[PDB]
This record gives structure tokens, sequence and C-alpha cells, in this order.
């Protein structure tokens, strides 16, 4: 019962740990993710 | 010796034509027969980087945006391969690639049967002369 006063506020706290650290680690991918790369080919599953 | 002066105020020029090489200095330094630039490093999709040679085959589904603002790399992007269109940034697209036209200029004849050719000329009047001067009809 008293346990969801802390709770509520430390997963809400986590959205930009867990979720935004999707686009937060992309700042030096999104530069590799940008066209000027070199494509390739899946030859195995 | 008017080469010998010439290059005097072309070669001061030549770094105001530098000025434009100046927009991209990359990949050291419109007819083509297909479209390739070097790693294209200016560019939903937001930048467009397309190369069809031996390496690094690239393909795009989008488009018709800018990201490049007109020009970009080696210059070269537009039709070739057929297949594809680079439209938007001021292409240079649909020109001449690597091949072999014979062009001249005033093929320059006189007369020479008019016998039966009176109303048989006309006929040939009729097809390239008579849509360049009363259309309306």
């Amino acid at each position: 019962i008293r346990i969801f006063r802390s709770e509520l506020q430390r997963l809400s706290h986590e959205n930009n740990v867990m979720l935004e650290k999707i686009k937060d680690n992309k700042e030096k991918i999104k530069n590799n993710r940008q066209l000027p790369y070199l494509v390739a080919n899946v030859v195995e599953v | 010796l008017k080469q010998t002066e010439n290059d005097l105020k072309d070669i001061e020029a030549r770094i105001k034509e530098k000025a434009g090489v100046k927009e991209s200095d990359t990949g050291l330094a419109h007819p083509l027969q297909v479209a390739r630039c070097t790693k294209i490093i200016k560019g939903e999709d937001a930048k467009y980087v397309i190369n069809l040679k031996q390496i690094a085959k690239f393909v795009v589904g989008l488009g018709e945006r800018v990201s490049p603002t007109d020009i970009e790399e080696g210059m070269r992007v537009g039709v070739d391969r057929s297949k594809y269109n680079i439209e938007l940034p001021l292409p240079p697209r649909i020109d001449p690639s690597v091949t072999m036209m014979t062009v001249e200029e005033k093929p320059d004849v006189t007369y020479s049967d008019v016998g039966g050719c009176k109303d048989q000329i006309e006929k040939l009047r009729e097809v390239v002369e008579l849509p360049l001067l009363s259309p309306e009809r």
C-alpha cells in the first residue's frame, strides 16, 4: 500500500533512463545512421 | 602570346572559380553516365545518399525534399540506369552519357529538283514548318 508512494516516483523518473536511452545512445549512432555509410547484404539468417 | 597573358587573369579568377568549389571541398574534385559522388557527405528520410557503381550500391524509396541545397559533392546526381530520379534540388538529370552522336550546324543545300516536287515539297513543309506557323488550326 505505502510502497506505491516511492515506487511511482521511481518508475516515472526512469522514463529518461530506460525508454529515452534508446535515443540517448544514438548521439554517435545517428551520425553513423546517416545515409553516408556503407550498405551490406545479409547472406545468412 | 595570347594564351600566355590570358592565364594571368584566369589564374586569379581560378580562385574565384574555386570559390564555387569551396562549397564542398571533400573528395578532392550536366552529362553523366551513371550518377556517382564520393560518400555524398552532404546528403521519413532527411538526407539522401545514392550511388551506383562497383562498390556501395545504394537505393532509397523516399525523396522529394531538400537535404542537399542543390548540388552536392561529386555534382552528378540525376537520371541514370533509369529508375532513378533526383528532381527537387535543381537536377543535372536526363543528360547524354558517353556515346557517339553526330551533330552539325546549318546543313546548307539549295534547290535541286522542282519538277515534280511542286506540291511534293509542300507535303514536307506540312511536317515541320506547319506546326511552327499556325498551331491554333
